[PDB]
């Protein structure tokens, strides 16, 4: 490949944070970043600083009332503002801290950005994993997330490609995102998430999509603690069969830490390598790709995770041994760059998989 | 002034943040290429985009917990939106607020006077329609209430439940474990209707068991892997087997649905004659006078069924 | 700003809102043993130092740009003043600053200080139980 | 309606009391199910001729003691439904009127 690969990084990511015991903190991308930086990785990528997004760009797809009420809600003016709190989910679930409109600015700004960059040829790698908020769909706060910048980016990307390919593989569904494009066939939404009692609840494998995004939207339901063996073999022939027969221009991908092995809330079985696996898999077509930061609240995991990536990317292997970053106490006793998968037993049987992929193929026999 | 003496209150580790081991965790939680620095330079601020350029903790109507407006002339507790009219808490009265009864109780209700009050509404009805006179005057004295339905209709079925708040409830609300196969009343294990097994794997080697869900309206024990199914059915509805009839259907469009269930003290069940042609519903029986439940004397079941499929072949046929 | 493309491929008449497909129950969560507590509280707290510590050090940084520059990412600097200045005198200096420089930086300086022991120490906690 | 273990109305009188059925007769075998069953008569239990023959059942009234187990065949045992609680409510009402009548 030796692709030219750009990325971006805004330095005031790190210091905003949510709730004391709130599993979402942006702090693991500030010592992903330094995972990045140290191993000598910033020689090989286009570094940048997105400008944040305005009110004028968030109304693309979210609501001038929405978007208004973000940029004014405060936790000082909080009791006053309850109509609001309420209407637009934006409460305890997704809380409001000091710094939310700039957070949802510089996420919003750093996709929109690279979906610019993309269009234009500067690079045809653009990452960004301060955005990734594939949960808030244009009126409401969700799962932690307040502004869908990925829609954002399929926008800008549409705006040059005919066709744009979306994949989720946070073991979250991919809600908003796919809803965003439920009825559209530019964009099919393939999201590889855990199906059962869990929190997206959504991505039932018979929801191809409706109106002119029939067959267009592509959901895998999973069962508990896949692990890398099984997650590439559910992965690969879908993956080859949509390149082979929708053949989308542009593509964006989720990569959400929570799948990980051991993650707070995840509950997969998925080791570094098995990870990875999706990623090579991807840049194994070519087509340009707009790499994006999801799930996951393990930072010590994800921070390492995203470094292997970002290290992936640019047809580099790096080392197994940390390069001394200065968040050193977080990275376990072995002080490596890798995840362990746990004992736990794997349910997914091959028979299910097996009618996951009958019907997944069956159905996109109609989407040449 | 000099400096900040309340400094250091409360941390996540329970310390001030400023004291720092907190020996009684040290004795339980113990045993006994460059740097970021350059990224300020490399870091190119990039604006390329496309579009850079542009009282009671219930209400009295609705008895649910929220938001309350609250009475101080009668200690009662009301939702903004359960209130006659429904009012925007934004803005806000903010006066003395008495509910219906209290404003009738202050304003009409001289123990004695009121009898005039009733009696000139009635005659000032009288002449109009005085069917209604008594109770169009009644109803100005009342609070705002929930509507719900009058303690009857719902016992006219014996198939429905009030929920905790007052909501509709039906018949369909509801590591390695080897048990689960296991009858555990007869012995027996579950041989799944589809795959004629019930797959227990072993002990030694738990990757060969599969998972039985056994429905939950006619316990047929079912795989996860014979039926599609990611986990198992336990907070939602009551699961049910493919086995069951679908009680609603769309055609085209058109739309069926089956009758619900009545007491059978006013079920009226009924019998043809004909036993060969009679066009009925799916209310039937296998062996207000509107929901007759025919029995359908199966052969019949049979016969209808041949000359249906001989009518469809020959509408194509000739 | 929503534009006529935006209007042509986004969608507004289906919507899943996951409580409609959860059936008003709620969701089932996964177990953890106690073990991924600890570590989960070991985390939070080394997450809450470390965000301190470099908000702390932002401050710092900024308002040196401001005395070298006096001799002769709106709200991090007001949070962090806030929380050092913790009995609401934070909201009176932050404008006395907008108009005293040297004062409250050499007071951060100070905090970050005893942080970072306090860091250190809390490290050698940390690490000490987790390693078991 | 009428099984073992299943919830059964029974008469009294002019009125019912519901109870739970433990034994279930077979008069062509001589011979009644129980459960914690093919086992003859016991040596303590028998059955009033005028139910010996009949599908007698041997049922615990609830709201009364273990002592009062009964051997009720099917003259009195009715089936669980609708109408059975409309009708044990009908005779309540009843007995309510009477009482009120003994009374005022
Ligand atoms: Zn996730
Ligand atoms: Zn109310
Ligand atoms: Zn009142
Ligand atoms: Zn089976
Ligand atoms: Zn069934």
């Amino acid at each position: 490949d030796k692709r030219r690969v750009a990325y971006f990084y805004d330095a005031d990511v790190g210091n905003y944070a949510y709730g004391a015991g709130h599993p979402m903190k942006p702090h693991r991308i500030r010592m992903a970043h330094s995972l990045i930086m140290n191993y000598g990785l910033y020689k090989k990528m286009e570094i940048y600083r997105a400008k944040p997004a305005t009110k004028q760009e968030m109304c693309q797809f979210h609501t001038d009332e929405y978007i208004d009420f973000l940029s004014r809600v405060t936790p000082d003016n909080l009791e006053m503002f309850k109509r609001e709190s309420v209407k637009f989910n934006v409460g305890d679930d997704c809380p409001v801290f000091d710094g939310l409109y700039e957070y949802c600015s510089i996420s919003g700004g750093g996709s929109m950005e690279g979906a610019a960059r993309l269009n234009r040829g500067k690079c045809d790698v653009a990452v960004n994993y301060a955005g990734g908020l594939h949960h808030a769909k244009k009126s409401e706060a969700s799962g932690f997330c307040y502004l869908n910048d990925i829609v954002l980016g399929i926008i800008e990307l549409l705006r040059y490609h005919p066709r744009v390919l979306y994949i989720d593989i946070d073991v979250h569904h991919g809600d908003g995102v796919e809803e965003a494009f439920y009825t559209t066939d530019r964009v099919m939404t393939c999201s590889f998430h855990k199906y059962g009692e869990f929190f997206p609840g959504t991505g039932e494998l018979r929801d191809i999509g409706v109106g002119a995004g029939k067959n267009y939207a592509v959901n895998v339901p999973l069962r508990d603690g896949i692990d890398d063996a099984t997650y590439r073999s559910v992965f690969e022939p879908v993956i080859k069969k949509i390149m082979e027969w929708y053949q989308p221009s542009a593509v964006v991908l989720q990569c959400g830490g929570d799948s990980l092995s051991g993650d707070r809330l995840g509950c997969f079985n998925l080791s570094m390598e098995g990870h990875a696996n999706c990623v090579n898999y991807v840049k194994s077509f070519g087509i340009p790709m707009m790499v994006v930061g999801g799930g996951g609240y393990t930072m010590r995991n994800v921070a390492r995770t995203w470094c292997f990536e970002t290290g992936l990317l640019n047809n580099v292997v790096l080392d197994k041994d940390l390069p001394y970053n200065e968040y050193y106490e977080y990275y376990g006793p072995d002080y490596k760059l890798s995840v362990r998968p746990s004992n736990m037993f794997n349910v997914n049987t091959p028979e299910y998989l097996d009618k996951v992929m009958t019907n997944i193929f069956a159905n996109l026999e109609n989407t040449k | 002034p000099s400096t900040i003496s309340e400094d250091s209150k409360v941390s996540v580790t329970g310390l001030p943040l400023n004291k720092g081991p907190s020996e009684k965790i040290k004795r339980e939680s113990l045993w006994n290429d460059l740097k970021t620095f350059l990224t300020e330079n490399m870091t190119e601020e990039s604006n390329i985009r496309s579009t850079i350029g542009w009282n009671e903790d219930f209400c009295s109507a609705c008895n649910q917990s929220g938001s309350f407006l609250c009475c101080d002339t009668c200690p009662k507790s009301f939702h903004f939106l359960c209130l006659d009219p429904p009012i925007d808490p934004n803005n806000l009265p903010k006066g003395d607020w008495h509910c219906n009864e209290c404003k009738f109780k202050i304003f009409i209700n001289n123990s004695m006077a009121t009898l005039k009050k009733i009696e000139s509404n009635f005659i000032k009805q009288n002449n109009n329609v005085k069917i209604f006179a008594k109770l169009l005057f009644n109803i100005d004295s009342h609070n705002p209430k929930q509507f719900q339905l009058p303690n009857y209709i719902k016992e006219t079925f014996p198939a429905v439940k009030t929920g905790s708040r007052g909501q509709y409830s039906d018949e369909n609300d509801k590591s390695y474990n080897p048990d689960t196969h296991i009858d555990s009343n007869s012995g027996k294990f579950l041989i799944c209707y589809k795959c004629n097994q019930t797959r227990l794997g072993s002990w030694s080697h738990p990757e060969n068991s599969r998972l039985i869900m056994t429905c939950d309206y006619c316990q047929t024990p079912w795989h996860l892997d014979c039926v599609p199914r990611a986990s198992f059915k336990n907070l939602g509805s009551k699961w049910k087997c493919p086995l069951h009839s679908p009680t609603k259907v769309y055609k085209k469009y058109k739309v069926w649905k089956k009758q619900r269930l009545i007491n059978k003290k006013n079920q009226l069940y009924y019998e043809p004659l004909q036993k060969i042609g009679y066009q009925n519903n799916g209310n039937i029986q296998i062996i207000n006078q509107d929901f007759k439940i025919t029995q359908i004397d199966e052969n019949s079941i049979k016969y209808d069924f041949f000359d249906k499929i001989y009518k469809s072949k020959m509408v194509q046929k000739r | 700003g929503r534009d006529d493309m935006c209007w042509e491929v986004l969608n507004d008449e289906w919507v899943g809102h996951p409580v409609w497909a959860s059936e008003d129950s709620g969701f089932i969560a996964h177990r953890k043993n106690q073990y991924e507590e600890t570590l989960f509280k070991i985390e939070e707290e080394r997450h809450e130092y470390d965000f301190y510590i470099e908000s702390n050090l932002r401050t710092i940084q900024c308002l040196e740009t401001i005395v070298n520059k006096i001799e002769n990412s709106m709200t991090i600097y007001k949070k962090v003043i806030r929380k050092v200045y913790d009995k609401e005198r934070g909201f009176e200096i932050i404008d006395a600053l907008h108009e005293t420089a040297p004062v409250v930086l050499k007071r951060l300086k100070q905090k970050d200080e005893e942080w970072r022991r306090a860091q250190r120490e809390w490290n050698k906690v940390w690490r000490e139980l987790e390693q078991k | 309606e009428f099984a073992l273990g299943g919830r059964c109305l029974a008469f009294h009188g002019p009125l019912m009391y519901e109870a739970k059925i433990l034994k279930i007769w077979d008069p062509s075998s001589k011979m009644y199910t129980s459960i914690p069953k093919p086992q003859k008569l016991g040596e303590d239990e028998s059955i009033p001729e005028e139910i010996i023959n009949g599908k007698c059942f041997f049922i615990h009234y609830q709201g009364w003691k273990s002592s009062w187990d009964e051997w009720v065949g099917y003259d009195r045992i009715r089936a669980y439904n609708e109408e059975n609680i409309a009708m044990k409510k009908r005779l309540a009402n009843e007995a309510k009127e009477a009482k009120k009548s003994l009374l005022e």
